[PDB]
RNA sequence: UAAGGUGAUAUGAACCGUUAUAACCGGCGAUUUCCGAAUGGGGAAACCCAGUGUGUUUCGACACACUAUCAUUAACUGAAUCCAUAGGUUAAUGAGGCGAACCGGGGGAACUGAAACAUCUAAGUACCCCGAGGAAAAGAAAUCAACCGAGAUUCCCCCAGUAGCGGCGAGCGAACGGGGAGCAGCCCAGAGCCUGAAUCAGUGUGUGUGUUAGUGGAAGCGUCUGGAAAGGCGCGCGAUACAGGGUGACAGCCCCGUACACAAAAAUGCACAUGCUGUGAGCUCGAUGAGUAGGGCGGGACACGUGGUAUCCUGUCUGAAUA
RNA sequence: AGGACCGAACCGACUAAUGUUGAAAAAUUAGCGGAUGACUUGUGGCUGGGGGUGAAAGGCCAAUCAAACCGGGAGAUAGCU
RNA sequence: GCUCGCCGGAAGACCAAGGGUUCCUGUCCAACGUUAAUCGGGGCAGGGUGAGUCGACCCCUAAGGCGAGGCCGAAAGGCGUAGUCGAUGGGAAACAGGUUAAUAUUCCUGUACUUGGUGUUACUGCGAAGGGGGGACGGAGAAGGCUAUGUUGGCCGGGCG
RNA sequence: UACGGUGCUGAAGCAACAAAUGCCCUGCUUCCAGGAAAAGCCUCUAAGCAUCAGGUAACAUCAAAUCGUACCCCAAACCG
């Protein structure tokens, strides 16, 4: 499954549009990436199927702090 | 004395509904195979005095 | 409540006879009654075994119809219609512009 | 010692005594329509209870019910099963 | 002419069964439907 | 409620009661095989085979209860590895599946029309899937308006086939404002103060209104035809009942009824006057919600086809100020 | 030994005749090809429709195939009968 | 009942699939039978399938199917480990004679075979999703030794045509 | 004689020869195209148990449940 698992993006559909403005369907689809997040206060390394919008959020708002926002939301890592 | 069920509100009816099934609906399928007349309301009747007993046992556990 | 019971004269109103009077043998659950002497019958019946075993031109009962026919009262030469007026577990039937129980 | 009594209702109905439960009778064994469920040594402990004699073997035998209606109305008969219980000396049935 | 009906008891009820049925997810949509329809005979078993 | 019953084709045999326990109807309770989400494992639905624990026994074996998966929580165990953690076991609570339509969302056509066809239309329709409720969604202004002002959402009637969009073709098609139906606002990001002060649920003594059975309920007789009067001819009567259905032809007064009065053990729907419990009212002011608003590139929605194109949503890349 | 030879079962289908409102929605009667192999057959499985499979013919996919069958768009549209 | 003809590597018999009472008996001849039918696989009624040894079930696996977690998916779902299914294969054991109108390796007679539980006597290291062995496997061809079976001879019971 | 079928008795019941495509044969020979799996079965130990449990031989006893079994048997009962 396609989600960004911090910020849930998934892929979305709208069409492409020619110079003729022809309208076949295609799909938008993330840019997810599988990396590995080193967290201080468990002192464990956690990997997580993130997209690169996800990581700025990593990035802003701290590790830990999203980590337990991913379990107030009751999904696992 | 309050109900119609005083034969049956007594104590120790599960060898009441023994005696009612054992031998007597037996005997009674027995001739009723074999051929009477009595018989054919007897059989209705026992019946139901092995179901009346039967719930007389279920609700309660004290016979 | 049945208007008539089991065993009551009763008088009929429609249907063939008027005038014949009769005590009603039973109420079918149809609502139609049977009262001796009032729909006669002779039928044939088929030589079967056990039951009826020659057959004949037996004479039987017909089934009246209960709005037929009407309680007779006693005391006056006349038909009447009858209605119930107690309270508790018994309802007496009386009879109308008579006002007598029966 | 012997079963629960109430599980000694599988005796159904002996026979129509007819001439091959009536010949396997004056040969050797009673033939019994029983229940639909019962055990071999249901049988056998249910004819040494409800019956007097003792048994020396069941054999048993489920037998599909008829058609027996015509087109107008389809109907089967219930299945039934027959036992063959053998009484070899001493019978008394 | 080999007749294009050879009838298999095994192939049949692993095939058009209750059970070929019930695992699927369309096979729940069929019986649902002919519940709906209100057949007697729901599946070819019997 | 009761003098009649043991459901129908369906007669018969054998019986049960006759105002007090026949049947019938109603409330609650009892049993409820096997399959089926099927849930102990498996399977060709309605079958095959288990394990553990209690009970009975010259002993052949039986009876009952439990044992599926997943989520959350609690306890105990617990590797690579030292601590932990992953994993395993037990216990609790919940879910699963079905259902005609309505609702929200993820997807999403083509025939057809354009007298062809690709932009467009059909159409976010048909269909698939997910989820929930008795309704759902939306809902309390970063909204409209125009220098006057209205104050949440939804639904109906106009505005109006209008402004507008559009191979400016086919066609799509608002808003502002007005008349209605209903009309209730609140809370957290917060400390202190007085602190179940008013609302929201659960549970309960009691009343009222219903429901699930029902009880009374008016008044018609002669003659004629006729197989049979309910029809015809006379004289009466009831009507808060002349709605309706049968009765041997067309019945207000023959029977069920109907109008209208009455009735509830037992269980449940609303109003709760109401006792207890859980959540919390009102004074000061710190902040009033950052990978967000905005932007670049592809798209989608708004009547609006990127066009001069505002507004909303975002798949990629950036990215502020904060009364 | 042999994708050897003659020839039964078995597999197939080259010629003729009859059938063609047949015994049969491709068969019967004479002949015919192969018949230890790239054979044939029973049982169970797998591959599903712009897909499968094909010693290749648009062959076959349930007596249906230049695109299966069933239900829904759907009372498609029909300047044509 | 006597003759005649047809098949006899079946047009005989027994299994498997499939069907489901079509089997046997009494009765009937409207409807079916390409005709009548006294007859039938037809109507109606009654009867009938007997298992420790034959199959299924059971214990194992193949192709393949389902699959706790798991990996991948816009949902639906796709794949797959543990595991659990799946015979068309591998696992224990019964024959001969008789019987019914209809059942026979099932009933009866005779003679046996196999696997477990329990009890006793004597001896004693027993112990597994583990290791090993076995199960365990092809095509073709040639003997050799047999048996099922058949012919002849003896023997016996009849014939004297 | 129910005219099919029952009670009693029942002689000989042996050799030689030809015998398969069946049995030895899951054998032998030969060849390349190199010919399933697991369980039953036979041994060995691991953790455990030591007059225990368990195994082995004999004997006795008990159990082997449940389902199919009729009939069609290359066809008038299957598919047409």
């Amino acid at each position: 499954s396609r989600v960004c698992q911090v910020t849930g993006k998934r892929p979305v559909t709208g069409n492409n549009r020619s110079h003729a403005l022809n309208a076949t369907k295609r799909r938008f689809l993330p840019n997810l990436h599988s990396h590995r997040f080193w967290v201080e206060s468990e002192k464990r390394f956690v990997t997580l199927r993130v997209s690169a919008k996800g990581m700025r959020v990593i990035d802003k708002k701290g590790i830990d702090t999203v980590l337990a926002e991913l379990r107030a939301r009751g999904e696992k890592y | 004395m309050k109900a119609k069920e005083l034969r049956e509100k007594s104590v120790e009816e599960l060898n009441t509904e023994l005696l009612n099934l054992l031998r007597e609906q037996f005997n009674l399928r027995m001739q009723a195979a074999s051929g009477q007349l009595q018989q054919s309301h007897l059989l209705k009747q026992v019946r139901r005095d092995v179901a009346r007993v039967k719930t007389l046992l279920n609700e309660k556990a004290g016979a | 409540a049945a208007k008539i019971r089991r065993d009551d004269e009763v008088i009929v109103l429609t249907g063939k006879d008027k005038g014949k009077r009769g005590k009603v043998k039973n109420v079918l659950s149809s609502g139609k009654v049977i009262v001796e002497g009032i729909n006669l019958v002779k039928k044939h019946q088929k030589p079967v075994p056990a039951l009826n075993q020659p057959g004949g031109i037996v004479e039987k009962e017909a089934a009246i119809q209960v709005s037929n026919v009407a309680i007779f009262n006693a005391a006056t030469g006349k038909a009447d219609r009858v209605g119930f007026r107690f309270e508790d577990g018994k309802k007496v039937r009386f009879f109308k512009s008579n006002s007598e129980t029966i | 010692m012997i079963r629960e009594e109430r599980l000694l209702k599988v005796l159904r109905a002996p026979h129509v005594s007819e001439k091959a439960s009536t010949a396997m009778e004056k040969s050797n064994t009673i033939v019994l329509k029983v229940a639909k469920d019962a055990t071999k040594a249901e049988i056998k402990a249910a004819v040494q209870k409800l019956f007097e004699v003792e048994v020396e073997v069941v054999n048993t035998l489920v037998v599909k019910g008829k058609v027996k209606r015509h087109g107008q109305r389809i109907g089967r008969r219930s299945d039934w099963k027959k036992a063959y219980v053998t009484l070899k000396e001493g019978q008394n049935l | 002419m080999k007749r294009t009906f050879q009838p298999s008891v095994l192939k049949r009820n692993r095939s058009h069964g209750f059970r070929a049925r019930m695992a699927t997810k369309n096979g729940r949509q069929v019986l649902a439907r002919r519940r709906a329809k209100g057949r007697a005979r729901l599946t070819v078993s019997k």
